[PDB]
């Protein structure tokens, strides 16, 4: 029978406490929702390690026998438990598969109501048990609840395990090597887990290293179509090459006149050579000898001669000597093997072996010869030599290793070997005009991109097996655990299901409704979670709107919202410096001296990061210090209704304001942070100085010293600075104060409700923490060294090899620290652009009023109040936004005495029965007068001009 | 993705993860650039059926419904601008959806003045809107309307000269073909660096693995990984600093889209 | 486990099998003494630019 694991069988991987923070790990784990086998004893396989459980109430199950053989034939482990005691044995057991129960030597060891649960494995010779006890009330299923298993056995017994049997219902499942995420709680207990390789949700949770993951798209891994089969292709030649002649020839050459034989048109089993004891050396120079049999060769040449033992060592690339200067010589990037053997019985008697460019030969002469008696010493003896020089695969293939060959199955993804060109790809027919001598062709990447098939001599195109990323669409773990996958770019034929132009979408449901985007997918596709399922659709670009345009239709706004469109800017990184030698070397002597070989890098890194550190003080100061004095607030707060009480300092508070404190709350070695030159208290005084100036004196404290002005008189400037003529403040004064005060209310609620409000700074704090964590984690990276713990090199290797490994680890850490400093520099450009942008907003948009449309927040702009925040700033941009409107009829001008009048400021409009001038951005309909308007020329040149009457303000004075 | 290599690339730590993340960062930064430039509009303002914008002929720059539904001048532009582990991920706003979004920005900029940056799109006749432009250069709007038919012919003629300039001269798109060429040069350089030996015995990794045992191949493959990784970091670092020029250009464009499109700017030149 | 630091006896409850604890990223933040089983928080030895 079969049953559900749910999440059971997780165990503590490491003896490491962590406080309420999440660990990503890789081990033999029981997979989530795996089919657990149920039992009611039999012998079983052990596989990649075991999860086991017994439901218990009367103490029936008493442990196991494990092993390769699960009983005393060979590698075997009696493992018995009786409450608080455990007994273990290895030397051959007296009993069979179990003892009776109540109703040459080496080793041994000693140490329903409830569920007893266990995990069993061996790693590095250490056999493990991890274990748990819990109460229960059910026999017939495992609990849908989580509790990790804790280590009790950890013994370097070295016995492998592949079988086991139980001693005594019970449950079994088999572990798999998997990445997992673990929820170590505030007390260092594991309280939840994720099998990352369960499903798209669990791949997202491990990508974020988080038990909750937000609504979004996540590049969880990469997908490749796997090879369906292996194709092996060689020219169909059954001839066997004459190595049995060449290596056995009656006489070899005298080296000055060294022999060359071309070898061709055959199979050649080089393992016959390599496996032979006949060869004293068999050095190889562009191949390893196991691999020779997997290759086919465009030409092969046996260069051959006999030479003396003192000179056999000359027969290699880079060499010189009596042979290697003139008698016989190799290219220094030769490909081949050099094969030689002591041949006293095959050359001594004798003196016939005479001696004197790459593969040059000459016979002109008084030339020397080797003396070879059978009495010669080992270096004095004759040795027979072959150089198997190999041509290369840039040409027709000719001599092959002894492989099988196969059918030529196209359009499948396959592994392919052609003539020893290995690879993986989709093979097809091709239109390519190969010339009669060419064997294969190449991409700009130098990789093969077409091949002649060596059996038919037809031309094949080779294409990559279809591939792309595995982007995952999760609705947010809050709202669902239903998830969908975009396989990027790939057609669905290779993979509910749907096809996007951005690739193949699985588990999502296609929808025809033009909904807004919520999670982006690609190529115009977005998803949302709706009545439920993950729908995916062509997004609407927001709602559609046929604007009610005409040559005479105008929508003057009758009303506004004042609003507090929060805009949030990073203004520093987190000021860092690095002790280059504590980072690279931990101040350890040998490494500290090896870093001197590199010269100025430590210094220009310190100079770069000191440049960064000063730039951050300079950013913070060029943003906030835009006023030469702390201006300070009055005791009274008579601001004509405008209630700054949450944005001004709390005198009982550091002396932050309340909204600065909400912001400061919601935002959350060799390396050192260096404190900002302005402390968080100084920053708060300076943002208070800016703000208190911006309240009591407005823009003027940017120019001179602060000139005080009543706050209801400052807004009457800012209203003129959006072309909203200033009585539109006063004739709504308390209603505007209420809109501002209420909006400031909504800011406290908005910031209290979500970290998505505090986006950019909470992102930058995470980028800094991520970069610094990456730089710290990189201290644990190997970069190809034997260790990432530097002392574990220095305590373990001979000093030459230690310097080799440490020079690699330094090169790694230094490249990583340069990568980090380059990241910090590139990010410091991103942050400095933000800081100069912030400084510009503070210059134009605080100490003034920017006319730059949609530069301040998102409206017509009045003023903004800066608020400090960690490594950044928040601007409460008090943007005016018009928010009710009417349809009205308009004209660019209006006639009177054939003269055309035009509006001095604002625009002409009618409600349908009367004509008015109105200011551009609020419906203040005014009777049209000479005071509102200016004459030009005559009507006839203007398209869309209308007749009217215009009021002359002198007429009552003429009438009176 | 050869296993004999990828186990060695994992020894180089968070380099490979942070490069995937840096390029994913760049890719999301492009969709961001594209939304922060173009998505400054919350509703697709749709063009009116009749087109009586005083005389300013936008038919070259508005979409043609017969066609992706681009404008005529966008088709001039799309004509004039021109796999080994590399990828291109499509723009979330497709070249089609961008034709609609730019048609919305433009349809707002025609039908609704600068208002659609601040409020809802409040319609205003295009002749009326140019008075709200001439006053923004300190020219009284009588100098617009007493020249209305002339300015129409001047704008239409200038749009003539733009189609001619673009159709004649590919180097009118200098910066775009330069950026496309820069990415193409960077990619083809990155690809040619797949072939560069770096002092390993081969240009091609599969040859090394066809030829060598995995105790010696380690050394050759480590040189090739080191060289390729250095070339990939060099590529990504150039792409990040290039992305800083692109993103400065994107925020500059977003600013010109805020101030030069969704508004006007008194910033001379 | 080795290093240089300032050792302070500390209130943290390690589990009966936990020998060590770690910070946000790898750093071995605390240890159990393998003689009297109390927990010591390992502060870094002070360093800084002159
Ligand atoms: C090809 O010609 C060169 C001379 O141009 C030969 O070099 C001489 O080799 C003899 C060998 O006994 C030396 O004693 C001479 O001193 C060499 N002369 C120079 C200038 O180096 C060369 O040996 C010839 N090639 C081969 C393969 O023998
Ligand atoms: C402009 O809009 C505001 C709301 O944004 C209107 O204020 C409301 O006025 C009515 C009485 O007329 C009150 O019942 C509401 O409680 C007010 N709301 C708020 C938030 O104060 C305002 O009256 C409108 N002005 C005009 C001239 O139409
Ligand atoms: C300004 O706003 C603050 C709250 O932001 C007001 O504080 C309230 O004051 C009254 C009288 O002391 C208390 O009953 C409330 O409980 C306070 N509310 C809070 C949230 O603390 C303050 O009265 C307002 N002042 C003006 C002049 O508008
Ligand atoms: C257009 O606006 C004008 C002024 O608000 C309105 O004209 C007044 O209408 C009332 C009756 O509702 C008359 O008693 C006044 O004598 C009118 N004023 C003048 C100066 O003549 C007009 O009614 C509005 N029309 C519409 C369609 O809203
Ligand atoms: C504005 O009113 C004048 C009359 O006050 C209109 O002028 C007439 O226009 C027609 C067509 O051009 C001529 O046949 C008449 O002879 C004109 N009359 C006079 C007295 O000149 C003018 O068309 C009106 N314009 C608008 C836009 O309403
Ligand atoms: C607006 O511009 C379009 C071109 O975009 C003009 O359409 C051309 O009109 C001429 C005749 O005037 C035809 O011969 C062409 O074939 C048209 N070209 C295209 C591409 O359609 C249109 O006439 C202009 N309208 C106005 C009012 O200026
Ligand atoms: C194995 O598990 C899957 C769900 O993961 C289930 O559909 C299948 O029926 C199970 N098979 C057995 C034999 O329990
Ligand atoms: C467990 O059994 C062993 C012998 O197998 C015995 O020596 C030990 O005292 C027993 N302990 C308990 C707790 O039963
Ligand atoms: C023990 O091993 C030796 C060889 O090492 C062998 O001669 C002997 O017969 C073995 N005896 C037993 C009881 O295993
Ligand atoms: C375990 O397996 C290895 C081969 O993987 C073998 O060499 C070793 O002898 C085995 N262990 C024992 C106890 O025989
Ligand atoms: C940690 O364990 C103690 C008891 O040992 C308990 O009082 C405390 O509540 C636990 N911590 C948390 C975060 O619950
Ligand atoms: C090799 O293939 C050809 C056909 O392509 C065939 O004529 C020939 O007989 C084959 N070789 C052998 C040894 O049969
Ligand atoms: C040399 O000849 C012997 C038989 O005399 C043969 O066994 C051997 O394999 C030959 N050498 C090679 C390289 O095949
Ligand atoms: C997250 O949970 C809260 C309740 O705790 C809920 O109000 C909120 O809407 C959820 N998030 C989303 C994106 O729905
Ligand atoms: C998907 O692949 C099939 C062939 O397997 C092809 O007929 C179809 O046109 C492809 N579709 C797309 C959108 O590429
Ligand atoms: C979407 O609409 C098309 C017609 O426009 C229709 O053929 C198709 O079945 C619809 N699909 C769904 C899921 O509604
Ligand atoms: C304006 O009026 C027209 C009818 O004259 C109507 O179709 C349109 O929807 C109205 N627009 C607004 C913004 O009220
Ligand atoms: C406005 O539009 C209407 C309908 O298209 C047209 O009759 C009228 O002549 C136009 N007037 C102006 C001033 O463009």
């Amino acid at each position: 029978a079969y049953t559900n694991s749910f999440t059971r069988g997780v165990y503590y991987p490491d003896k490491v406490f962590r406080s309420s923070v999440l660990h990503s790990t890789q081990d033999l784990f029981l997979p989530f929702f795996s089919n657990v086998t149920w039992f009611h004893n039999p012998v079983l396989p052990f596989n990649d390690g075991v999860y086991f459980a017994s439901t218990e109430k009367s103490n029936i199950i008493r442990g196991w026998i494990f092993g390769t053989t699960l009983d005393s034939k060979t590698q075997s482990l009696l493992i018995v438990n009786n409450a608080t005691n455990v007994v273990i044995k290895v030397c051959e057991f007296q009993f069979c598969n179990d003892p009776f129960l109540g109703v040459n030597c080496t080793f041994e060891y000693v140490s329903f109501k409830n569920l007893r649960e266990f995990v069993f494995k061996n790693i590095d010779g250490y056999f493990k048990i991890y274990s748990k006890h819990t109460p229960i009330n059910l026999v017939r299923d495992l609990p849908q609840g989580f509790s990790a298993l804790e280590p009790l056995v950890d013994l370097p017994i070295g016995i492998n395990i592949t079988r086991f049997q139980t001693l005594l219902a019970y449950y079994v499942g088999y572990l798999q090597p998997r990445t997992f995420l673990l929820k170590y709680n505030e007390n260092g207990t594991i309280t939840d887990a994720v099998d990352c390789a369960l499903d798209p949700l669990s791949e997202t949770k491990c990508t974020l290293k988080s038990f909750t993951v937000e609504k979004g798209i996540y590049q969880t891994s990469n997908f490749r179509v796997q090879p369906t089969e292996s194709i092996v292709r060689f020219p169909n030649i059954t001839n066997l090459c004459p190595f049995g002649e060449v290596f056995n020839a009656t006489r070899f050459a005298s080296v000055y006149a060294w022999n060359r034989k071309r070898i061709s048109n055959c199979v050649a089993d080089y393992s016959v050579l390599y496996n032979s004891a006949s060869f004293s050396t068999f050095k190889c120079y562009g191949v390893s000898p196991t691999k020779l049999n997997d290759l086919c060769f465009t030409n092969v040449y046996a260069d051959s001669f006999v030479i003396r033992g003192d000179e056999v060592r000359q027969i290699a690339p880079g060499q010189t000597g009596k042979i290697a200067d003139y008698n016989y010589k190799l290219p220094d990037d030769f490909t081949g093997c050099v094969i030689a053997w002591n041949s006293n019985n095959l050359d001594s008697k004798n003196y016939n072996y005479l001696y004197r460019k790459p593969f040059e030969r000459d016979i002109s002469t008084p030339l020397q010869s080797y003396g070879f008696q059978p009495t010669n010493g080992v270096g004095y003896q004759p040795y027979r030599v072959v150089v198997l020089s190999f041509e290369l695969l840039h040409a027709p293939a000719t001599v092959c290793g002894p492989k099988k060959s196969t059918n030529l199955v196209k359009n499948k993804c396959v592994n392919f070997n052609f003539n020893g060109l290995t690879g993986t790809g989709v093979l097809t027919e091709s239109n390519k005009k190969f010339l009669p001598f060419q064997q294969f062709g190449r991409d700009i990447a130098d990789t093969t991109d077409a091949v002649r098939d060596p059996q038919t001599l037809e031309i094949l195109d080779i294409t990559p097996c279809s591939f792309g990323g595995v982007s995952v669409i999760t609705p947010g773990t809050n709202t669902s655990n239903q998830v969908a996958v975009l396989y990027q770019g790939v057609n669905c034929t290779e993979v509910n299901v749907f096809q996007t132009r951005a690739g193949c979408l699985i588990g999502a449901e296609h929808v025809n409704n033009s909904y807004e985007c919520d999670i982006p997918i690609g190529a115009g596709i977005c998803a949302s979670y709706q009545t439920q399922s993950i729908i995916a659709y062509t997004m609407s670009l927001g709602a559609e709107n046929s604007v009610a345009y005409s040559n005479n239709s105008i929508a003057i706004p009758t009303n506004f919202t004042i609003s507090v469109t929060t805009e949030i800017l990073p203004v520093s990184m987190t000021k860092t410096s690095v002790d280059c030698t504590m980072y690279i070397c931990g101040d350890s002597t040998e490494c500290s001296n090896l870093l001197l070989q590199y010269g100025s890098f430590c210094t220009q890194l310190n100079r770069a990061l000191t440049g960064i550190a000063v730039e951050q003080d300079k950013n913070t100061q060029e943003v906030f210090a835009q006023v030469k004095q702390i201006y300070k607030t009055p005791p009274i707060k008579d601001f004509g209704g405008f209630n700054f009480s949450q944005i001004l300092p709390d005198p009982s508070k550091s002396k932050r304001s309340f909204i600065e404190d909400l912001l400061f709350n919601k935002v959350t070695n060799g390396l050192t942070v260096l404190p900002p030159l302005l402390t968080d208290e100084m920053i708060a005084q300076y943002t208070s100085a800016l703000l208190a100036g911006t309240i009591t004196s407005g823009w003027t404290f940017g120019a001179g010293a602060a000139l005080q002005i009543p706050f209801a008189m400052q807004m009457a400037y800012r209203f003129n600075g959006i072309g909203v003529t200033q009585n539109v403040l006063y004739e709504n004064q308390k209603l505007i104060a209420n809109q501002f005060n209420s909006a400031i209310g909504k800011i406290q609620d908005s910031l209290s409700s979500t970290a998505s409000a505090l986006g950019k700074l909470q992102d930058v704090v995470n980028q800094n923490a991520q970069a610094l964590n990456t730089l710290v984690k990189q201290l644990s990276s190997n970069f190809g060294a034997i260790s990432s713990v530097l002392n574990d090199i220095l305590s373990r290797l001979d000093k030459v090899e230690a310097e080799v490994q440490i020079d690699r680890l330094i090169t790694g850490r230094l490249q990583s620290l340069q990568t980090y400093v380059t990241q910090q520099l590139i990010r410091a450009a991103e942050i400095r652009a933000s800081a100069n942008l912030a400084a510009t907003k503070m210059s134009e948009c605080v100490l003034g009023q920017s006319k730059r449309v949609d530069f301040c927040g998102k409206g017509y702009h009045l003023m903004s109040f800066p608020q400090s925040a960690p490594h950044g700033v928040v601007f409460l941009h008090v943007t005016y936004v018009p928010a009710q409107e009417k349809n009205f009829t308009t004209a660019p001008a209006i006639c009177h005495d054939g003269k055309a009048h035009f509006p001095r400021e604002g625009v002409f409009v009618s409600n349908g029965t009367h004509w008015f001038v109105t200011q551009r951005n609020f419906y203040e309909p005014q009777i049209i007068t000479t005071d509102n308007t200016f004459v030009s020329g005559n009507c006839d040149v203007v398209i869309g001009i209308v007749n009217n009457t215009v009021y002359d303000p002198l007429q009552p004075e003429l009438d009176s | 993705d050869s296993t004999e290599c990828s186990n060695l690339l994992l020894q180089y730590g968070s380099f490979c993860t942070q490069l995937n993340r840096a390029l994913t960062g760049i890719a999301v930064e492009q969709d961001k650039n594209t939304q922060e430039v173009f998505a400054q509009v919350k509703q697709i303002y749709k063009t009116p059926p009749i087109k009586d914008f005083g005389g300013f002929n936008f038919s070259q720059i508005l979409p043609d419904p017969s066609k992706s539904k681009r404008s005529f001048i966008e088709d001039l532009l799309f004509n004039k601008v021109t796999f080994n582990g590399l990828t291109v991920l499509p723009p979330l706003l497709t070249d089609e959806m961008i034709a609609q979004y730019t048609s919305a920005l433009l349809a707002g900029t025609i039908t609704s003045g600068w208002t659609f940056g601040a409020g809802a799109a409040l319609q205003i006749p295009f002749a009326m809107q140019m008075a709200y432009r001439f006053n923004g250069i300190g020219v009284t709007q009588n100098v617009l309307y007493e020249n209305q038919k002339l300015i129409a012919n001047q704008f239409n003629s200038a749009i003539g000269k733009i189609q001619d300039s673009l159709s004649s001269t590919a180097s009118a798109l200098g910066k775009l073909q330069d950026v496309v060429n820069q990415n193409a040069q960077a990619l083809n350089t990155l690809v040619k660096q797949l072939s560069s030996n770096f002092g390993a015995i081969s240009s091609v990794l599969n040859d090394i693995l066809s030829r060598l045992d995995k105790v010696e191949a380690e050394v050759q493959i480590d040189r090739l990984i080191t060289g390729r990784l250095q070339s990939l970091q060099t590529y990504v670092t150039q792409q990040l600093i290039r992305a800083a020029e692109i993103r400065a250009s994107a925020n500059l464009a977003a600013t010109k889209m805020s101030e030069c499109v969704l508004g006007q700017s008194k910033r001379v030149d």
